[PDB]
Order: C-alpha cells, then structure tokens, then sequence
C-alpha cells in the first residue's frame, strides 16, 4: 500500500528537501510495485522492520543508488539486507555479482573508512564476501572443495575481529551441512553448541530458527558424545516452544530411556526412518553404556570406595564382560576415567578426572566436610602458638 | 613464566593519596605502573597517580585523562628514557566489573600485555591481598560465552639496593 | 564571560554517520568543532575541551583536557559506528568531570550535541539537574534532528537549572535544512554578545 512512500516521506522530509538517492521518476515507483504493507525493500531506519517477502530481485534499483545514496543513509548500509534478502533466492548470476564483482578498495578506502561486516548499521561488504561464499557453494561442491573455501574463511576470522557473534552463525551453518554430509556428526555437535550461545543477539531472533535448530541438537545430540548423554536437553529447552512431534518427540522418551535403560523404551526411541543408518547401531550401546556408567560412578564414590566390579557394570547394560572391558576404553580416551581395569581380581581401578557438573545434591554435606574437618587441623594447631 | 614485581613505593604513593583526598569505601584510584619489559617478565618500579573518580549506585560511571594525564610520563622521559608504559593498577575493593569491559582502552597506550594490579586503601591481610590480572580470550566451560576475563597471576614486592636497607 | 573550561559532549550513533545534512554532516562536523574551539581559544587564554562520547553502547572517552585541537582530532577520526545516547550514563559522568577541573578560577560549561533521541525519562534528570548550581557551572544544549521525530525530554532539564545569564541555563536549539552547518552557529546566542569576528 502507502506506508512505503508515507514512511519514507517523514524520515526524508526532515532530512532532505528533496529526496536524493530517490529519482523523481522512482519516487512514485517506491508505492508502486506490491499490494501489501511492507515491500521488498526500504531505506534508513524504515528498512529495519522490512525483510524479504517472496523473490526481492528489485534489489538492483536499490543498487543503482550510488552517488547522492549518502545523503540519506550511509552509503555503506547498502549490502545489510542485499545479500540477506537473496538468501532464498539460490542464483548463482546473482551472486557473483554483490561477490567476485563487489571486489575491494570501490570507493570506501578513498574519502571515508571501513568498518568491515556490512549486515548491519553501516559497513563494507569486502568482509561480506568471505562469509557467503562457503553458503552459496555449500549445495553445489562437495567436500573436496569445501575445504578450501574454509581455509580462506577460518584464517579471515582470526585475521580480523567484529564485536557481532552472528558471523559465527554463518560458519557454523556452513559447517552444519559440511558434518552432515560426513558420518561422524561428533563434530556436527560441538558446531551447534556455539550456534546455540551467539542466539541471544540481533539478525534472526525470531522462532523460524528454532524448529530447524531443534532438529539438529536432536540428531547431534544422539550420536554425538561431549558431556553427559540427556545432561545439555535440559539447560535450554528450546524445543518445548515448537512442534512437539516429527522427529522431535524422540528426545521426549530419550530422556527418561537413558535413567532407565530398558530396551522397549528403545523401540519408541529409534524408527524405521532413523534405523538406516549404521553409525545409530554402534552408538545404540554407546549412549546405554555410558549412562548406566555415571550412574555407577555417582554409586561407588561416597567416602571410601573409589573402585568397581565386573558385577553391577555388566549387569546393567547387558553385555558380556569381555567387550564390556574394551566398550568403556572407547570412553576411556575421551577424558572420562583414567583408571585400569584388572582382569584376574575381577575389579575396576578408577582413576577419576571427570568433572560431572550439575552439583546441589552434594554441596550439603560436600562443603561441610571442608570445614568441620578442616577445624579439626585448627584445633590441633592451637598448641603450636608457643613461638 | 610472568612474574609481576612490585615496588613498595606504588603502596606508599598510593596511600599518601587516599589519605589527602580521603578515597577509601569503595573508591578506586586508578594508576599506571612503569618499566622496561620485553619478555613475559613483568618489571614494576616507577608508578604515577590518575585522578579517576566513580559512583557507587552505578559502576559504568567513569572519567579517565588520556593524553592530560601522559604528561607526568613525558617529564619523567627526560629524566628516564628506558622505562615505558607496561599496563596499569587500579584498586577495585570490590573488583568493579568495569574493567572487564573495555580492554583496548587501556592497552592502547601500553605496548606490553595487558596487566591489571589490586591497591586496596585497606591492604590489612596478613596473606597476599595484591592480586595481578590479565586481560585475554579464555574459553569458559560455565556454557555462557568465550569472552575477555582475568587471569590471576602471582606477585611480590620488589627489593633493590636502594629501598633494602 | 570569564575563564571556562568546555565539556564536549558529542553522538556518535548512526544519524551523524549519514549524510542528512545536504552538504555533509560527519566529515564538515571536523570543521565546525575545531573552529568552535578555535573561538573559545581567542577569547580566553586557558582553554581545555574535554571529549567524551556519550554514545556507542554505554558512554565512551575519546580525547582529554587540552590546549590543542591536535589531541582531538584523535577522537574526530574514530567515531563508533553502532549504539545511541544514554544520557543518564553519561551525565553522571560529565558530573565527576566538573570536579576534575585545575583551577577554581576556571569555569565549566557543559556543552552536549545530540543527535539522536533519547528513552531517558525527564524525572531522572531533574535531581541530577540540581548539581550544575551546586559547583556553579553552566550548560549548553545544541540538539538537531531530535525536535522533529521526537519532543524536548531536556526542556524540563533547563527549568530547575533556570538562571540569569550571568550565571548558568542558556538553552539553544538548531534545526536544520537548506543552510550550511557552520552557519548552524549563526542561528544560535553562542555566536552573538562577541566583538570579535
């Protein structure tokens, strides 16, 4: 409708007399073009409640803006939603074009400065370059030569710094589809923990990216091993927000299945879709394992006993002690216990290095203990005041 | 390994401002250490004073001379040139958070790694109160952010043939 | 009047970073500040303009107390491109820096450009407006570009400050337009009561 040439107007009118990035003959092209409230582009703080509608290739009008484009807004929010907009467009043209085309040293190093980044406020697209040029060839190449448009973009990151996390978001969206292209998603799962921490700031805070983020901690979270197994489902339930079900509901069940261990709530767990797959098969047994192991660990440690048997370690997870002895030292090598398992004696040497957070049950008695036996050091040491 | 050494007059100098002024109950006076360091080996000999005050309700309140303030290290160039600006003290009782904001400030002017020293008005502990920071990028396992913080560091007071005896 | 020591409070958000003004805005402001400072140079011979940037994420410091206009220039050249006004931060601080002042022979004026609004209620500025009569400082607003979208939120500001001429609430007001921007001074009292030109 009008609020595109009304809005504008107020802004501009205060500003400038007349308009001067606008062309008289584009003024009135401004209402023009769609039926609905927002169109496909804007200017000054006006654009910063539009976004894209359906396929914005009117951007190159916007472009054309170059000369008098400063006198409204500055001449380096050009590239903030050029490249934001065109994210589902998916052309190739167009992207080298803001790309390889956009080059370096235009005007920007001559009679004014760079700030770099370009996505938001005011800032050159050179920084923009690197960071979309491994998004628009993820589909396209394959990991052969991913690689080498990481090599250009990781040694950048480290080369120079911006105060927005959100370009992290962009490697790790690269690097999302990157892992999921492999098998090993261990890596696939860290990538996520990071995406997670750099959600609070601007550029998307809205909950489209949590039904897709969803999905991926879910299946991240399945075959991959960090900390805990179901310990990271509870600290940020951004799931309980969105679809309940399709794929999503599996970590419903996986929760309660891992303090359990019963294998028919394994049935609700895994299906037919997931099934396909043979890394599932191996950490099937891994993720069991690993649980009814930091429960034993929470058991055999209260004063005394820091040491096992082969009797409550195999009897929980069902497997013979003999893979048992070699199953936990694929969990031995990732920091968990750096004990040695005996063989004739039947007993488990633990060596305890593991940090096991989510503490409060302990801190009663725990933080007592450093204190009423520590008195009794101070007590005993009353008698050595004579010098 | 950093090893920062302190000269007892930076206390001494410290001290005699606090009582002029009457700084003390959470008022921080902000300082700059001298030396000459190009190793991680942190030398601190020479101090001066910055007329740095701030608010108890709001601890983003603060005022610091730059080049105003620098004039007290260019009279003392000419009478030691081989000393420079190798961080800075300030005193921080409660250990405002304002200094872990903006790290570039301060290191801007000092070419050494960022250092940050604790001078209490009270430094009444028969431990070691005098604590040393350093400012860098540490990855933080609370689940948060990567983020600027400090890094504790011991230090000691400084002996020479002048001040021993 | 008499010897005055200028505090320069200057916003770095993004409209000083357009080109509103239809010359220039950011890269002419050079200009107009230094020749601002070159006018309170000629007319007292003690002149120390602080620079603090009250803008940008939380206030900032960008230049100190000089003699000079070439410490300034450290702080004209690097302006923070992101964050608005706070100016209830940066007032608090602008209060300490009236004791930090050499000589009680010396006076201050709080000079503030303001160029972008601000959500600070009036209320809390009203109690912290009680401190310029307290150490006997004056005050000079200069806002552009805020009295269009937006009222006076330091209108109410002046009016527990209202004094004669002689001592402090000198109010001024700059809109701009089809003008020049040393010619914004013109339109304002600053400019005039000077037999210098």
């Amino acid at each position: 409708m009008f609020n595109n040439h009304e809005i504008d107007t107020i802004l501009s009118t205060l500003r400038m007399e007349a308009d001067p990035s606008l062309h008289p003959l584009f003024e009135q092209f401004e209402k023009f073009y769609e039926e609905k409230l927002w169109f496909q582009l804007s200017e000054s703080l006006t654009k910063f409640f539009d976004d894209a509608k359906s396929t914005p290739l009117r951007l190159r009008l916007y472009d054309n803006f170059v000369s008098k484009f400063y006198d409204k807004i500055n001449q380096l929010s050009v590239v903030k939603y050029l490249l934001a907009s065109l994210k589902d467009s998916k052309d190739f043209d167009e992207s080298l074009k803001y790309l390889d085309d956009l080059k370096a040293q235009f005007q920007e190093l001559d009679s004014k400065k760079q700030r770099n980044n370009g996505s938001k406020d005011h800032g050159d697209g050179i920084l923009l370059i690197d960071s979309e040029i491994a998004r628009t060839y993820l589909l396209k190449n394959d990991l052969v030569k991913a690689r080498d448009l990481l090599d250009d973009l990781e040694k950048t990151l480290d080369k120079k710094d911006s105060i927005p996390l959100r370009i992290t978001n962009s490697f790790y969206s690269t690097n999302s589809q990157y892992f999921k292209f492999k098998n090993d998603f261990n890596s696939f799962y860290y990538t996520s923990l990071l995406y997670l921490s750099t959600l609070e700031p601007s550029t998307s805070i809205t909950l489209a990216e949590r039904q897709q983020l969803a999905y991926d901690l879910s299946i991240s979270a399945l075959l991959g091993d960090k900390i805990y197994n179901f310990g990271e489902l509870l600290h940020h339930p951004i799931m309980e927000t969105i679809v309940n079900d399709s794929n999503y509901d599996w970590l419903f069940q996986l929760l309660n299945a891992l303090t359990v261990g019963d294998f028919d709530k394994f049935d609700s767990l895994i299906k037919v879709q997931i099934s396909k797959i043979p890394i599932l098969a191996q950490h099937e047994s891994f993720l069991r394992q690993k649980i009814c192991l930091m429960t034993l660990i929470e058991t055999v440690f209260v004063k005394n006993i820091r040491m096992l048997s082969f009797e409550d370690i195999s009897k929980a997870t069902h497997l013979p002690k003999d893979n048992v002895e070699h199953l936990v030292m694929r969990a031995i090598s990732l920091g968990l216990l750096k004990g040695s398992i005996d063989q004739v004696n039947e007993l488990v040497t633990i060596s305890w290095v593991q940090p096991r957070i989510i503490s409060g049950d302990q801190i009663t008695k725990m933080k007592d203990r450093l204190v009423e036996w520590n008195d009794q050091v101070e007590k005993l040491g009353k008698k050595m005041e004579a010098r | 390994h950093e090893k920062v050494t302190i000269a007892p007059l930076v206390l001494l100098s410290a001290l005699d401002h606090y009582e002029r002024t009457q700084t003390k109950e959470n008022k921080r006076c902000v300082g700059v250490i001298l030396g000459d360091a190009n190793s991680s080996t942190i030398r601190v000999t020479n101090s001066f004073a910055l007329p740095f005050e701030e608010d108890e309700k709001n601890s983003d309140v603060w005022f610091l001379d730059h080049n105003y303030i620098e004039n007290m290290n260019e009279m003392c160039k000419k009478i030691n040139a081989k000393e420079k600006l190798i961080g800075w003290y300030h005193s921080g009782p409660k250990l405002r958070a304002s200094d872990l904001k903006i790290n570039e400030l301060f290191k801007k002017y000092t070419q050494n790694n960022p250092l940050l020293l604790i001078v209490d008005v009270k430094q009444q502990g028969v431990g070691l109160p005098t604590d040393a920071y350093v400012a860098i990028e540490q990855v933080k396992d609370d689940g948060t952010s990567t983020e600027k913080t400090f890094l504790h560091l011991p230090c000691t007071i400084e002996a020479e043939e002048a001040e021993e005896i | 009047m008499v010897l005055e020591a200028t505090v320069l409070v200057i916003d770095n958000s993004e409209y000083s970073r357009n080109g509103d003004f239809p010359r220039t805005r950011f890269e002419a402001q050079i200009d107009s500040v230094e020749f601002i400072f070159q006018a309170k140079r000629n007319s007292n011979p003690e002149n120390t303009v602080g620079l603090i940037s009250g803008a940008g994420a939380n206030p900032r410091v960008l230049s100190t107390f000089t003699a000079e206009f070439g410490k300034i220039l450290a702080g004209l050249h690097d302006t923070q491109i992101e964050g608005k006004l706070h100016m209830a931060t940066a007032l608090q601080i602008a209060q300490l820096t009236l004791k930090h002042r050499q000589n009680k022979v010396q006076h201050q004026r709080i000079v503030a450009f303001v160029c972008s609004p601000i959500s600070d209620s009036r209320d809390e500025l009203i109690r912290l407006a009680k401190t310029l009569k307290k150490n006997n400082v004056a005050v000079d607003i200069i806002n552009f570009g805020e009295i269009e979208q937006n009222t006076e939120l330091l209108d109410e500001f002046i009016a527990a400050v209202n004094n004669p001429q002689e001592e402090t609430s000198h109010l001024l007001t700059v809109t701009p337009g089809p003008r020049l921007l040393y010619e914004n001074i013109a339109s304002s009292p600053i400019i005039l009561e000077e037999g210098s030109s």
